[PDB]
């Protein structure tokens, strides 16, 4: 009957709802982990940690990739903007010259505002767009004095052999030298151990 | 006025962390013939209690438009999506890095051009 | 090399099998990748018919502003003839223009706090946090 | 047809503006803390006042 | 006291309607 | 007028 | 590449389903 | 178990052991001695006392009967399902009990000053819409004793809230100008205060002891008042039976009963003490 | 939240439309005589307005 | 990839009718590295 069906349905729903993730207070949260992931949640978390460490060790760091992406994006964007700016200036210049209205000449002058160009950042080098500064690392001398770990050894060995090493020999020597140290030695300016090496190589024996 | 501000400035306006004091009662008592020691004894506690520490953005005080909770709210919003979209987005994030790691510079330039055109 | 604040946020005690280059960026990248992997695994596990075991469809919650409700409760429109006439005119005009067919009632929609679903769920989560996953912190 | 469509669009815009903009502001004007939380000390050989306040906040 | 509120709404609403929907000059423009 | 009142408002204690 | 990523996710889902 | 609306089996299951607890027109003397099976419970109050003795083992027939109880509560709702099988009758009888299923009329309120939700914290749980459906053998509608133990404030407030918000606007205007009609409407449906009740109706109850076993529809209505003014607690129930012709005024407090079975002049009441 | 009157808004929109028509007429009579791409009849006005794809589809 | 259109339809139905029906770009507004940025979107806070 209608009343009997309603009562039975209500009672069954009340009974079933109680035995549905409503255990609640138990003094521990391991039940939640076992419900969401299963019995072997620890192994899955360990696998995730191992995968993350492997991805980081492989060189797939987000920052070092996004930096290059944004640098190239800014490089293309600057040119794509400065060409449309030139076209818009030329149109107004032709309208003002071949026409007779001063308004277009004033528009061209406004387009020629130094503040607008500085705000657009076209004069600035593309590196300043991403946040760093343009460095001329090749201007500094490349000799034994303050050479770095690999370069000083390579130059010493070349002086001993009285002949410059080729590209393949240099690459193999550098690879073996990095491998024997585990690759933990600094190789880029952002590495924290560059200053220590620079200080260590700052004294010339008498 | 008695306002004292100590901290960071950008351009010509307050921008960064700063500390604000209102030493108006001390100056008020000092200007009325009270020796500095007595005025300090009278008005040290009130001035010390009203010391303010703030973060300023372009001359404006933050902390009244829920600037502090923006990151957590956005994290919860990202977690409120449907599972399939979250999984696909997380897979795409790794796929993009793995693809970019091995591309040629010309391919990278073409990819960035395509991305700019799409944007 | 994790600071104690970083260490206490990891859900369990995990074993490291690789030597990572020193620096903060690599550690932060590893933590972010671990968080992403854990979230992806959780979502994939839940979507693999795991909602059959646990399905809690809670919705249709209607949020009503306290201030507006109190203000319109303190208004007495029926004890006086002039107030009743003005209320009747406004009700006629509003039902003709303002009230959409999807609305239950003019009085209900008047005090209703018009909130989107995402805002409502965020408010529920915030209230739960104020009153009270694996890698959320 | 264009006149009637414009009337319909105007009616929809009027409804949206009334429900989203006018009435909340009208009620707020009809009816009528955190700065204390921004002050750490509000609830409770020679150095000046700034140093003492900074030290008290450091203890806080 | 909030006895007048509904009245202040009504004299508003229709008036606003007159400005936004049933205005013949606006329709002509 | 308004001399004792401003002292009370600024200093926080009545003037002696 | 985007389609391949989506298809891989679809395969991962279908494995259990 | 422990709900408004045999008992030895439930007492034994409450805790494979033995328990004994002590404490009707003749006293009820509700005392339970359970052992499992000893089911000593006083009943059949009329001297020649008679007790319903039935030895059972915890259809074969002294006569072992089987009682199964399933108890699960979720939030305010508490579900108790009882299945009793008696060998002599050879038919199973069901029993269902649900507590505090009462429909809600309050609403969540957003607070902008605190920027937080305020749920209907009024959760006194006095509401109790008990539904007792018993099915015996082929007759599925053996008994339907659906009597709500709610304070009746739940029901009256829900009705007035539905009327005020959804029906008042559609009421035609010309009926309002009728004299003293607005006063009647205001008295019946007052203005809301915060999220609380319009009318503070508490303690009362409406226990409908209907049974489909009886011919046609002959329900039993029992209005119960549960207040602390009457000797520091105790239900004062006035039950009117449409067939038994007995108006029962029962003062029950922890098994202590002062029962007056009053019968109308067969105006001039006749009282059974 | 204090908007402009709709009548004024529509009148100014129509005036802006006729101003745009006048601007297009002046630009045509000044720059439309020159030829940029003789193969598709691309004049200087459309080229400097950035509507080269319009000509490409028109051909 | 061995993925039939029936599988895609099933997954779409599971996501929409079973999950989406059950209950401004995503990301952190204050992010240093953002892939596609344009260097024009401005943060009004810190």
């Amino acid at each position: 009957f209608v009343l009997h069906r309603v009562l039975k349905t209500l009672d069954r729903s009340r009974q079933l709802e109680y035995r549905l993730a409503r255990m609640g207070p138990e003094e521990a949260r391991e039940a939640y982990y076992e419900a969401v992931l299963g019995k072997d949640w620890k192994q899955q978390l360990q696998a995730d940690w191992d995968k993350a460490l492997e991805d980081v060790d492989a060189g797939l760091v987000t920052d070092e990739i996004n930096h290059e992406k944004r640098l190239m994006t800014a490089a293309q964007l600057r040119r794509l903007e400065v060409e449309e700016w030139d076209k818009q200036r030329m149109k107004n210049f032709y309208l003002a010259s071949f026409g007779g209205l001063r308004w277009f000449d004033q528009m061209e002058q406004a387009l020629h505002n130094p503040l607008f160009i500085e705000s657009r950042g076209w004069t600035d080098p593309v590196q300043n767009w991403v946040g760093q500064n343009r460095t001329y690392m090749d201007d500094l001398p490349a000799g034994q004095y303050m050479a770095g770990v690999g370069n000083a050894a390579i130059r010493i060995k070349e002086a001993e052999l009285k002949r410059k090493l080729t590209d393949v020999e240099r690459a193999h020597v550098l690879a073996r030298g990095g491998a024997v140290a585990g690759g933990l030695l600094p190789q880029q300016p952002t590495d924290p151990a560059t200053l220590a090496v620079a200080v260590g190589g700052a004294f010339v024996p008498s | 006025s008695g306002e004292v501000y100590i901290g960071e400035f950008f351009a010509g306006q307050r921008h960064g962390c700063g500390m604000t004091l209102d030493m108006k009662p001390y100056f008020y008592l000092l200007e009325r013939g009270v020796d500095p020691v007595e005025a300090y004894r009278r008005t040290a506690g009130a001035i010390m209690k009203n010391v303010e520490v703030r973060t300023w953005y372009r001359g404006n005080k933050l902390g009244d438009a829920k600037e502090d909770e923006v990151v957590e709210i956005n994290v919860l919003k990202d977690e409120l999506d449907d599972p399939f979209e979250i999984a696909l987005r997380n897979s795409l994030h790794d796929a993009k890095l793995r693809k970019w790691k091995a591309m040629s510079p010309q391919d990278k330039a073409m990819d960035r051009i395509v991305s700019i055109i799409e944007r | 090399v994790l600071t104690n604040t970083q260490a206490t946020l990891l859900p369990t005690d995990l074993q490291t099998k690789r030597t990572i280059k020193p620096g903060l960026i690599y550690t932060n990248s590893a933590l972010r990748k671990f968080v992403r992997n854990v979230n992806t695994r959780l979502n994939l596990k839940l979507l693999n018919s795991k909602e059959t075991n646990l399905t809690t469809k809670y919705k249709s919650q209607f949020i009503y502003s306290k201030r507006w409700k109190s203000i319109f409760s303190k208004i007495q429109p029926l004890q006086n003839g002039t107030t009743r006439k003005s209320y009747q005119l406004f009700r006629n005009v509003a039902k003709q223009i303002l009230v959409t067919p999807d609305a239950k009632s003019l009085k209900l929609i008047t005090i209703n706090q018009k909130l989107s679903l995402k805002e409502r769920k965020l408010l529920e989560l915030r209230t739960q946090y104020n009153n009270n996953t694996l890698v959320r912190p | 047809m264009n006149k009637k469509l414009k009337k319909f669009k105007a009616t929809n815009e009027l409804r949206q503006w009334w429900w989203n903009s006018f009435l909340p502001r009208y009620l707020s004007n009809l009816q009528v803390n955190k700065n204390v939380s921004f002050k750490p000390l509000s609830n409770t050989m020679n150095q000046n006042i700034v140093t003492e306040s900074v030290k008290v906040e450091t203890n806080q | 006291k909030l006895n007048f509120v509904y009245s202040e709404l009504f004299v508003k609403l229709i008036k606003e309607c007159k400005k936004r929907i049933h205005d013949q000059t606006f329709l002509k423009n | 007028p308004g001399r004792e009142a401003t002292y009370q408002r600024i200093v926080g204690a009545p003037r002696i | 590449n985007a389609i391949l990523t989506k298809l891989n996710v679809i395969n991962q889902l279908t494995n259990n389903e | 178990a422990s709900q408004e609306s045999w008992r030895s089996i439930g007492s034994a299951f409450g805790l494979s052991g033995a328990a004994a607890n002590g404490r009707t027109v003749d006293g009820q003397a509700d005392v339970g001695a359970s052992l499992k099976a000893i089911g000593v419970s006083a009943s059949n109050i009329t001297l020649i006392p008679s007790l319903k003795l039935t030895a059972a083992k915890q259809a074969v027939s002294q006569k072992p009967e089987l009682s199964a109880c399933w108890t699960g509560e979720a939030g305010a709702d508490r579900a108790t399902l009882l299945v009793n099988v008696d060998p002599v009758m050879r038919s199973v009888k069901l029993a269902a009990a649900v507590r505090t299923p009462g429909p809600e009329w309050r609403k969540v309120l957003y607070n902008d000053e605190t920027d937080l939700l305020e749920y209907p914290a009024d959760d006194g749980a006095r509401h109790t819409l008990y539904v007792q459906h018993e099915v015996r053998g082929r007759d599925l509608l053996h008994a339907t004793r659906l009597g709500c133990r709610l304070d009746l404030g739940r029901l009256v407030n829900y009705v007035v809230d539905f009327v005020d918000y959804r029906i008042e606007e559609n009421i035609p205007s010309f009926v309002w100008n009728v004299p003293l009609l607005p006063q009647l409407y205001s008295l019946l449906v007052p203005a809301d205060n915060d999220e609380q009740v319009r009318h503070r109706i508490t303690g009362w109850e409406l226990d409908v002891s209907h049974d489909f076993a009886r011919s046609g529809l002959l329900p039993v209505v029992a209005i119960s008042k549960t207040s602390k003014k009457l000797l520091g607690g105790g239900t004062l129930t006035a039950s009117y039976d449409a067939a038994a012709r007995e108006a029962g005024v029962s003062l029950s407090r922890k098994g202590v009963s002062v029962g007056a079975r009053v019968a109308r002049a067969e105006g001039r009441p006749s009282i059974h003490v | 939240e204090n908007p402009m009157d709709p009548r004024i808004r529509e009148l100014m929109a129509a005036e802006g439309m006729d101003d745009k028509l006048e601007d297009e007429g002046f630009k045509d009579t000044v720059l439309g005589s020159a030829i940029i791409n003789p193969y598709t009849g691309l004049d200087m006005k459309t080229y400097l307005d950035g509507k080269e794809r319009h000509q490409a589809e028109l051909v | 990839a061995g993925v039939s259109k029936e599988d895609e339809r099933r997954v779409e139905g599971l996501a929409a009718r079973w999950r989406r029906l059950l209950a401004r770009r995503p990301g952190n507004p204050l992010a240093a590295n953002d892939s596609d940025t344009g260097f024009e979107t401005e943060s009004d806070m810190m």
